[PDB]
């Protein structure tokens, strides 16, 4: 999965 | 409120215990109990109640997948029947799930975005907003399904509208906002270009700043490009 | 019971979904009521209920860990006074541990030993009431902890005698009990010695044993017989 | 801490 913050 | 007779201060000292035990159902509800006071929150009490809704949504979305992932399997041709228990638990988790993001929203409606006239704080509840829909974006399946993913995008985009006009683009608000819309746009829009376009220009544009600041904010800054570029790595 | 609607089946279905989901509460729920049915556990439920508790309480017990280290650093000379939240945070941790502890050895007194004839099951489930009891016994601080002590190692004690007698030296429940009971020795009997001379005398028992054994149950019991010498190693 | 199963 892509990076999230 | 099961925290109502819990003075402010209090909750505060205790979301901090329970971040440090890794409790973060507990630190969520201490949050929760804190906002509900009804005064606004400080930059660091901001960070508390996010850090918690964020650790507690994101085990159960890590625990809706497994289960998608076996339902979904259950499903392909030559599959054993194993009857409906699959579906009711993937459909226990996925309630919950959505029980956790309605509450963040219902926070966020209540009162925090419309007391929120900073644009450190707003673009924060904002960009909120955006993850918690995207979070019920990513479970949804029925009629409502477009209205939440439409949801999502007009809270990242009125978000996004703020940041680039009241913050320099090397604010870590910004970046972690750009950083997840781009995201939303891969992901829950159908939009990889939106998505990379997104990504590019938002690190290109906080490069091009990254001379204005000092050694501890070029850390902060840095640290969120990088993810921005990892995730063009992925998807290019 | 909330599961009391829910088949037998259907129950430790989910007990094994929600293991792969990494959602230990629940699984602990499925099992609880998988038991309540009444029926005896076959091997295999027997080491689903075992999984989900231990997982419940061991994350109970790091926080607990992580909080009361906390509390007696609030109470060092020079420390600055902050309160009772550290202390009452604490115990809303240790009372939500006590609770599962006790859950667990109301599930084996009512009712899995009174049922349980073969030392297989037997062992298994007077092992876990030694392991609960020790839990029990890491947070007590009142009159009745060298009770709570000794409870555990009464279990202990009866599930060492049968073992004995009914199983051999590398049998992994046997092994596991050994294991658990020398840790009760050294961390909660102040009884170092005991822990140590158990714990080398089941090293080199199985040892000796490992050549009756095929290539399957030999990884299973040098698998345990590495903790023994893993706390062996520690300990001297 | 020692190992326990
Ligand atoms: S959920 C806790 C929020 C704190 N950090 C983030 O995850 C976040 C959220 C929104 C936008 C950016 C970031 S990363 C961040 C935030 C504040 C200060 C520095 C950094 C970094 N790096
Ligand atoms: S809590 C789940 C119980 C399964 N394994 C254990 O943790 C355990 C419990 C009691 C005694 C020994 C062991 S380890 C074990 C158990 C059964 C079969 C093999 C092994 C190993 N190695
Ligand atoms: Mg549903
Ligand atoms: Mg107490």
């Amino acid at each position: 999965f892509p990076a999230t913050v | 409120g099961a925290m109502g007779s819990m003075e402010r201060a209090s909750l505060i000292q205790k979301a901090k215990l329970a971040e440090q035990a890794e409790r973060y159902e507990d630190m969520a509800a201490f949050m929760k109990g804190a906002v509900e006071k009804g005064e606004e929150l400080s930059n660091e009490e901001r960070n508390l109640l996010c850090v918690a809704y964020k650790n507690v949504v994101g085990g159960q979305r890590a625990a809706w997948r497994v289960l998608s992932s076996i339902e979904q399997k259950s499903n392909e041709e030559g599959s054993e029947e194993k009857g409906p228990e699959v579906r009711e638990y993937r459909e226990k988790v996925e309630t919950e799930l959505q029980g956790v993001c309605d509450t963040v929203l219902g926070l966020l409606d209540s009162h925090l975005i419309k007391e929120a006239g900073d644009a450190e704080s707003r673009v924060f509840y904002l960009k909120m907003k955006g993850d918690y829909y995207r979070y019920l974006a990513e479970v949804a399946t029925g009629d409502d399904k477009k209205r939440i993913i439409d949801s999502a995008r007009s809270a990242y985009q009125e978000a996004m509208d703020i940041s680039k006009k009241e913050m320099p683009p090397t604010n870590p608000i910004r970046l972690g906002l750009a950083l997840n819309f781009s995201v939303f746009h891969y992901e829950i829009a159908n939009s990889p270009e939106e998505a990379i376009s997104l990504a590019k220009t938002t690190f290109d544009e906080a490069m091009a700043d990254l001379h204005t600041l000092s050694e501890d904010s070029y850390k902060d800054s840095t640290l969120i490009m990088q993810l921005l570029r990892d995730n063009l790595t992925l998807w290019t």
